[PDB]
């Protein structure tokens, strides 16, 4: 099917590494050569990882093994198998999980790519999903390597994965210290009230007061150059936004690179530098 | 290699746009606007002027004020030497009243000047919301700020009047400085549970990521298709074009179903309202209600359950 | 602004007064108060 | 929670309430995403998801009413709309293949290089007098003290060669942002405006080349009206050509890499 | 004393931002009085009267 | 009080009014506070007599 | 400025008036209450 | 002796300013102080007579 | 600036009683409290 | 200002807007900011030495 | 720059004068600091 | 002054106007901050020794 | 010099004011930032030692 419009820009190809193939649609969905190698991992994990809710701890039969999100988790291998391949029972199922993982989100990364050609647009979007994607490997990846265990990463776990950092976060104590946690927290922030915000004053002028016309920036241009003084610019929040956010990501992402591999002693700590500056 | 929307390459200017005139009883705007090239390569690099009514002030002013007694009362700390006041900055702060006065106007000192510095961030806040539907409306606009803008200071409420008062604790409100305060989230996590368990923060941070998240691709989604007058979003709500036409397309093919210049802008203002909301709503609970989140999950068979590689042992029952 | 002399006037008493509606109603409430739990 | 019963309390009805609510504004989103677009076309597939509903879960909303501002129409959505045509054939009779730009796609007005027909009146201020204009009537403005004036750049092929030069750099009333540059081309010794959003300045040199049409494409380049301002019908115009050429401009775009 | 020369104002200052905002200025104060007399002051619920009203009547 | 009339000449009227009404609403707001928070809490704490200290009990 | 000496002028004495109504208002609230419990 | 010399100063001085400056400054300052002291042992709120109006009463 | 040496000469005078006005009061104020409560 | 005479020249390219206004300012902060830092270890007149007794002596 | 030679001079003595009011007017304030506690 | 000969040159290179303003500042706070960094642990003569004991002569 | 005679179109490639006023602030910052480091650790000779404590023997 298609959109109202839609039917008129489906044009032939555009793809990245070759995927003039299956350079077509199902449903709303491009394929070409990325919506299909994704999904292989797909169900190579949405449905590998079944096994491991299958399994459980112990085995399939301990008590401990159950089928409820909110504590089927797959846990890592032990830090014993350090960068190798761990028994999937024991560790490598879960590595194998993560194996898919990495490419599902490196093929729809790049799929978005064919994407962004075939409708000739801008790529803003793919380069941002990067960051996102990258976090998620300096988070499983560019960290436990110099730690040395691919089990050092983090698990799979619906609620599970929640301990996993409430652990590593106090193994520094006031993780809240951390410089980075700090700004990486305050972008999540920024972003979610700047946010609160565009989407908020837009849906506050094509859709004015009661017997009112669609407003014009030459009233966004000033909503805050009042209430606030000045005002960002119109074109430029769809900028700050993307900022923020594909900042905050990259921040976090250095975050917890360096928590560990970089530094040991509690945060708190670090942020003794400053003390012992030879003035105060 | 395509010029990327990234920092407005070449500038221009005219005069001083004052806004839209006001009607009867809209003071008189203020300011003599100015320009800074370096803002401006980012955005509309005129600023100001800015509006000033009646909460305008008022507002303002019991702004001010919390922040000349918790910046006071911080500075006197470190015995009104600055140096360290530089120094232990960050660590500095204000704390709330002892847990005698639970309630009771604490003295001049033990968490005083807190209680009252704090109802001046109470009524400010609240009164800055004034400053918003108000200046608001009188633009014709319609309130969407206004709203959220509760939904956060309703979390913020969650913090102060709304439950610390709740618990009978001029306490168990929030303490008044960047570590401290960055302490009290600490704080509370333990003295309860540990959050990381009660659903309405696991909740409200599934949110605090979607607009982490969502805010931070229509952001570039306009911007991809910001060469086909994407940026424009007001018109293209109401007429659409090629821009709406490229954009939702993309999201179409990609995650399947998309939707439209207008209803993204919606989720948006959402996943945001939707956020201050969970969050006031996990430390409202927290306190008055669960004691303990940790129990409460697994209680209700969420907490799950991991081999045993560690245990120990429990003095108050073996001595 | 936005208004002139005489029907400026006439808002100028007419809540005047009105407001003494309160003025009263506040020291009934004050007074009334006072009489039952003394304060001091 | 996955089992079923379990424990009973009270925070715990709460967490239901607005993970519930949750699922009903989750709909109320849904029917608002829907204005526009709505309803789909072809039966090339069908609804992909849990429940395939004729036409989308969510009934389609009502119409909206946009009230435009002085001297303008009105606006609803939904909205039925009139078919379009398709100036290409589809390389197969297959569901979801695609099709091909007849003739020369670079003006075929298709997908890399399509658009839609916006209202052909300039999109003006606030008051009155069209926003988007060029730096004729844009008098009253000044380049960006600092910022070397593009009013003169020789404007560049991706191909490399010279393609015309600059003239009037469309400017704006609301923004005092570069929206557009008169671009006086060398064979059409005509005006063909320039949509910086796809002009990239190299202040180096005095050019401006633009990685989207060869330096004859400004030939083709869907022509301005009227030059002392643009409608919103053209402000796409002008715009979804230079687009195309980022998958038409070379047989090599377009085509696979590997 | 003086009353008289002071109805002028109106002219000067719109009722409608000076009335309405009153009547929220006027309800603010006096919600958050209660606020603060219930608060510290004195409980007249819970303070005198037989606050055996569990005690006898959890009883 | 003779020259002092002047003034109106060069600032705005209005603006000095919502100066001064919203400079005194915060003012009272903080020292009935200021003070009924260390002087003398006259509300809670000295008199007229307990009724929830030696009537509660 | 926006006006001249005259219009000025009057509003001079006007909200004179109601501004030593303050320094009345509140002189009789300190007097009666330097008078209830002495401070200083 | 400097009043003669000092009108000229308002010749580049906006009058403006100085009145705006200078009245946020004598709050703020002025507020710094009662502020700064009254923490300070001369408090005279709460910190000696007259009689302990308060700890007689009260008890 | 904004005016010439006329209307400049008349504000610096009455500007200046105002200010001295203001010393008065307040060295009189620091006089009646230094009285009172002696700081040092 | 045996030297400082034949400065009269600075002033062109010294803004006397920018160079008084933003004088007078570093002027009202360091004032308090020496007042503060001197207030704060040196000495303390406010509660270095008597008179002190009222607070203590004079308060119960 | 904006102004010329001649006011250059005019506006350079008006300013160094009171300038120097103050660095008698403060020295003065050392002194008087001096002889109440003296420090160092 | 070996190469202060020459040196004058300098000024037109260096904008009289940007370099100025910058030492005014770069002096302003240099000067604030030896003080400040002195003043903290070599010898703090605020509260630190003589001439007599204001605060614990006094205060006691 | 003997580089200049070779050296001299050094300065067509690189900016006069670029080059001059960033070095500037180069051989401010380090500078700041040695006594910084050195004073910090190595010896500390303004808090570190001699000749003697003044504040301490003074006070006392
Ligand atoms: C121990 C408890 C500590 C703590 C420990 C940690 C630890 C430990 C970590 C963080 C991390 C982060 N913390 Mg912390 N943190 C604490 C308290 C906080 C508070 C708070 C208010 O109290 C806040 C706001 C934060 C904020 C943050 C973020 C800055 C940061 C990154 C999150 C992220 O988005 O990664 C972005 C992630 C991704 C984009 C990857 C996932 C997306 C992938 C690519 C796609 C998935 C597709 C899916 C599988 C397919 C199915 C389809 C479904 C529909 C989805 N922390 C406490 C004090 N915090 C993390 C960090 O810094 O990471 C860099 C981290 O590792
Ligand atoms: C503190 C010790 C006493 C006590 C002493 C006092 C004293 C003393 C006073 C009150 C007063 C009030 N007390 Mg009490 N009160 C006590 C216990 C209570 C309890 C309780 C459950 O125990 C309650 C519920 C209340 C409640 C109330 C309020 C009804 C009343 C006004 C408050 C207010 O801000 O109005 C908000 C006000 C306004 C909006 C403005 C005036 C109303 C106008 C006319 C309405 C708006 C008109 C507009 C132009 C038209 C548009 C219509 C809509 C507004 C849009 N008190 C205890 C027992 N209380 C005050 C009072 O009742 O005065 C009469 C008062 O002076
Ligand atoms: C501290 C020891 C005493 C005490 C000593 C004093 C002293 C001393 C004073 C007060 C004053 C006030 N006290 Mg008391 N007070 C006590 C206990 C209380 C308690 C209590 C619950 O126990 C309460 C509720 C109050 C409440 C009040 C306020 C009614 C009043 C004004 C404050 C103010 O500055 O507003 C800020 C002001 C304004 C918003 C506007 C000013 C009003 C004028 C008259 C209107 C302007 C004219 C304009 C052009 C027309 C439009 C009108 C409106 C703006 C719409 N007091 C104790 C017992 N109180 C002050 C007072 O009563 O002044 C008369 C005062 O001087
Ligand atoms: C600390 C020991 C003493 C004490 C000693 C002193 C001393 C000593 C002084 C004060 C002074 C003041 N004290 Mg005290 N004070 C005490 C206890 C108190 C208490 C209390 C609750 O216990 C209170 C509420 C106050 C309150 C006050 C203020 C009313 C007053 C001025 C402060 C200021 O910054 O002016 C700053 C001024 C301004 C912002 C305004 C600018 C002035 C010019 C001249 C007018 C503007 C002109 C304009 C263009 C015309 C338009 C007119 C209108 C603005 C519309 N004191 C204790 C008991 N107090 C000061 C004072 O009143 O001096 C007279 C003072 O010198
Ligand atoms: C340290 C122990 C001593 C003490 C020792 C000293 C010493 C030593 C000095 C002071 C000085 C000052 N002290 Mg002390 N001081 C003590 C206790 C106090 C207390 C107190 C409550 O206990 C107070 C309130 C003060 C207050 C003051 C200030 C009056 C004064 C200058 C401040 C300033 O920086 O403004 C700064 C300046 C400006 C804003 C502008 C520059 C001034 C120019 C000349 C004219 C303005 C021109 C303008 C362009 C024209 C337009 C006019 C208007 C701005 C519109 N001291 C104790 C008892 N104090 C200083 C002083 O008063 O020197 C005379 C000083 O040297
Ligand atoms: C560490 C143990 C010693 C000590 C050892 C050293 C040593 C060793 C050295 C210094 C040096 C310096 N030390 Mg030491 N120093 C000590 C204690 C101190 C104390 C102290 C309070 O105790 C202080 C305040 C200082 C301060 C200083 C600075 C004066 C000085 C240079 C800084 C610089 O990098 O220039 C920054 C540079 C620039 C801004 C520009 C570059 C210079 C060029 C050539 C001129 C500019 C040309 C321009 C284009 C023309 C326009 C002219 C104007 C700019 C308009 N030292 C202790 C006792 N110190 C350094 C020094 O003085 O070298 C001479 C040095 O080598
Ligand atoms: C700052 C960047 C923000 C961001 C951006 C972002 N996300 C994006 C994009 C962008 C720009 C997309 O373009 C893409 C998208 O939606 O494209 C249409 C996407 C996306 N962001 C997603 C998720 C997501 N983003 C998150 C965060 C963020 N994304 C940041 C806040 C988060 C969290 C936790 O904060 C999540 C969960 C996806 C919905 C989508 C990418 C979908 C995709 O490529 O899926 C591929 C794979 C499958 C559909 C099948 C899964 C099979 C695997 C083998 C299993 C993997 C298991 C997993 C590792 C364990 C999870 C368990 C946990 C509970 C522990
Ligand atoms: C999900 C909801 C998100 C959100 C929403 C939100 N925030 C909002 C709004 C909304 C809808 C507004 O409408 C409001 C706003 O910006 O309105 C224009 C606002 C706002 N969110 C703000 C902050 C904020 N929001 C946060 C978060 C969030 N807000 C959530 C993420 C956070 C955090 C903790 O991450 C912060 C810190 C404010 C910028 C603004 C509300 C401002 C307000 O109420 O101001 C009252 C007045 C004052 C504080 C007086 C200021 C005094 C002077 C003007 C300044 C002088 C200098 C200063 C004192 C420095 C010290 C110097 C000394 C030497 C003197
Ligand atoms: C027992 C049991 C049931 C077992 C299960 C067994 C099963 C089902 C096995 C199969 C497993 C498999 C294969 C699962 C995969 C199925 C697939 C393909 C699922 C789809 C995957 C997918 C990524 C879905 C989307 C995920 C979601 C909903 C993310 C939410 C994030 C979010 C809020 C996104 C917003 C989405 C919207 C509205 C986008 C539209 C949109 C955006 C974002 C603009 O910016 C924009 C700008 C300008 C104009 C228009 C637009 C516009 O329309
Ligand atoms: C000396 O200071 C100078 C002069 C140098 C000026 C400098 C000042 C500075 C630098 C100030 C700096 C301030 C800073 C850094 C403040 C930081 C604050 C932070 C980080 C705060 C974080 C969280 C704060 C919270 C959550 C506050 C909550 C407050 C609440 C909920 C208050 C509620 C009040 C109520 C409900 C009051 C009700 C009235 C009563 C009590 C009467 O009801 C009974
Ligand atoms: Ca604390
Ligand atoms: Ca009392
Ligand atoms: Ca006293
Ligand atoms: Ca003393
Ligand atoms: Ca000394
Ligand atoms: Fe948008």
């Amino acid at each position: 099917a298609m959109l109202s419009f839609e039917k008129k820009y489906r044009v032939r190809g555009g793809t990245l590494i070759g995927g003039d193939l299956f350079d077509f649609w199902v449903g709303p969905f491009y394929v070409g050569f990325f919506g299909v190698v994704g999904f292989c991992f797909t169900l190579l994990g949405v449905l590998l990882i079944v096994w491991g809710a299958t399994i459980g701890p112990t085995g399939p039969t301990s008590d401990l093994q159950t089928y409820n999100l909110w504590r089927i988790s797959i846990a890592p291998p032990d830090l014993s198998y350090g960068l190798r391949m761990a028994p999937l029972t024991e560790g490598g199922l879960w590595q194998i999980i993560t194996i898919c993982a990495a490419g599902a989100f490196i093929s729809w990364a790049l799929r978005e790519v064919e994407i962004c050609r075939k409708l000739g647009i801008g790529f803003h979007v793919p380069f941002a999903f990067s960051f996102a994607i990258g976090a998620y490997l300096v988070l499983v990846f560019v960290r436990p390597l110099l730690m040395g265990a691919w089990g050092h990463g983090f698990p799979y776990g619906i609620l599970s994965h929640l301990d996993w950092v409430s652990n590593v976060g106090y193994q520094f104590l006031h993780f809240h210290y951390n410089p980075a946690h700090m700004l990486a927290i305050s972008f999540f922030f920024t972003n979610c009230l700047a946010l609160s915000m565009h989407g908020s004053l837009i849906l506050s002028v094509t859709n004015p007061q009661k017997g009112e016309p669609v407003k014009t920036s030459e009233h966004e241009n000033t909503f805050f150059r009042d209430i606030v003084g000045y005002s960002i610019g119109a074109l430029a929040i769809h900028r700050l936004g993307l900022f923020l956010a594909l900042s905050a990501a990259f921040w976090s992402a250095v975050c917890i690179l360096i928590s560990g591999p970089f530094w040991t002693r509690g945060w708190p700590e670090w942020w003794n530098w400053w003390l012992e500056l030879p003035l105060w | 290699p395509e010029y990327q929307n990234i920092f407005t390459a070449v500038q221009v200017r005219a005069p001083a746009y004052p806004g839209v005139p006001l009607p009867k009883g809209n003071l008189p705007r203020i300011g003599r606007p100015i320009f800074s090239y370096w803002l401006g390569k980012i955005g509309d690099a005129q600023i100001g002027p800015i509006y000033l009514g009646l909460t305008g002030t008022l507002s303002i002013f019991f702004g001010l004020v919390a922040i000349s007694i918790i910046g006071f009362n911080m500075l006197a700390s470190v015995h009104w030497d600055v140096f360290q006041f530089l120094k232990h900055f960050f660590w500095l702060g204000l704390e709330p009243p002892p847990p005698q006065y639970g309630l009771r106007i604490p003295p001049l000192s033990e968490g005083g000047w807190w209680l009252m510095a704090g109802l001046f961030l109470t009524l400010s806040i609240l009164l800055w919301w004034v400053r918003t539907y108000k200046r608001a409306e009188a633009l014709g606009m319609s309130q969407h700020l206004s709203w959220a803008f509760a939904a956060a200071i309703f979390f913020y409420l969650v913090l102060g009047f709304i439950r610390p008062v709740m618990m009978g604790s001029w306490a168990k409100a929030v303490p008044f400085g960047i570590f401290p305060h960055l302490d009290w989230t600490a704080a509370f996590s333990i003295r309860y549970g540990n959050l990381y368990y009660n659903p309405f923060h696991m909740l409200s941070i599934a949110f605090l990521y979607g607009s982490a998240l969502l805010f931070a691709m229509h952001g570039a989604t306009i911007l991809s298709v910001s060469r086909f007058g994407g940026d424009r979003e007001i018109d293209q709500i109401t007429h659409r074009g090629t821009a709406a036409e490229r954009a939702a397309l993309f999201w179409r093919w990609t995650m399947g179903f998309n939707v439209t210049m207008e209803s993204i802008h919606r989720w948006a203002w959402w996943c945001a309202v939707l956020t201050v909301i969970t969050a006031g709503i996990g430390i409202l609970l927290s306190g008055t209600v669960v004691d303990n989140w940790y129990l409460w999950a697994v209680k209700h068979g969420m907490a799950p359950a991991y081999p045993e590689v560690v245990t120990a042992v429990n003095p108050y029952e073996t001595a | 602004t936005g208004l002139t002399d005489d029907e400026a006037k006439e808002f100028h008493a007419i809540f005047m007064q009105s407001m003494y509606a309160w003025f009263g109603l506040v020291v009934i409430a004050h007074l009334l108060a006072w009489l039952y739990r003394p304060w001091l | 929670s996955a089992g079923i019963t379990h424990y009973i309390d009270a925070a715990q009805i709460t967490i239901w309430a607005f993970w519930l609510f949750f699922f009903g504004l989750i709909i109320y989103l849904r029917r608002e995403d829907k204005r526009e677009g709505y309803p789909l076309d072809s039966d090339r597939t069908e609804r992909s998801g849990g429940r395939v509903k004729v036409v989308g879960f969510p009934d389609l909303p009502d119409p909206k009413t946009f009230v435009l501002p002085h001297n303008g129409g009105t606006v609803v959505a939904p909205r039925v709309e009139a078919p379009v045509a398709v100036n290409a054939t589809p390389f197969s009779p297959a569901p979801g293949s695609p099709l091909v730009p007849n003739g020369d796609p670079m003006l075929s007005g298709f997908g890399p290089a399509a658009s839609p027909d916006r209202p052909k009146h300039c999109d003006l201020t606030f008051e009155g007098l069209p926003k988007i204009v060029p730096m004729r009537v844009a008098k009253e403005f000044s380049i960006a003290e600092g910022d070397p004036d593009p009013r003169g750049m020789t404007v560049v092929g991706l191909d490399g060669e010279v393609a015309g030069t600059v003239s009037d750099v469309w400017v704006d009333r609301s923004e005092p942002q570069i929206r557009y540059l008169e671009v006086e081309v060398a064979a059409n010794k005509k005006k063909v405006l320039l949509p910086i959003g796809f002009s990239r300045f190299d202040k180096k040199a005095r050019k401006v080349k633009v990685d989207a049409i060869k330096a004859a494409h400004f030939a083709n380049v869907p022509t301005l009206s009227n030059p002392d301002q643009v409608t919103l019908y053209e402000e796409d115009k002008v715009c979804a050509y230079y687009a195309g050429g980022k998958l038409y401009a070379t047989a090599e775009r377009a085509g696979p890499l590997l | 004393t003086m009353n008289a020369n002071l109805y002028k104002i109106w002219l000067i200052l719109d009722p409608r931002r000076v009335l309405v905002s009153i009547v929220a200025f006027q309800i603010v104060l006096g919600l958050l009085i209660h606020m603060i007399v219930l608060s510290t002051d004195l409980n007249w619920l819970d303070d005198n009267i037989p606050v055996s009203y569990q005690a006898l009547g959890k009883k």
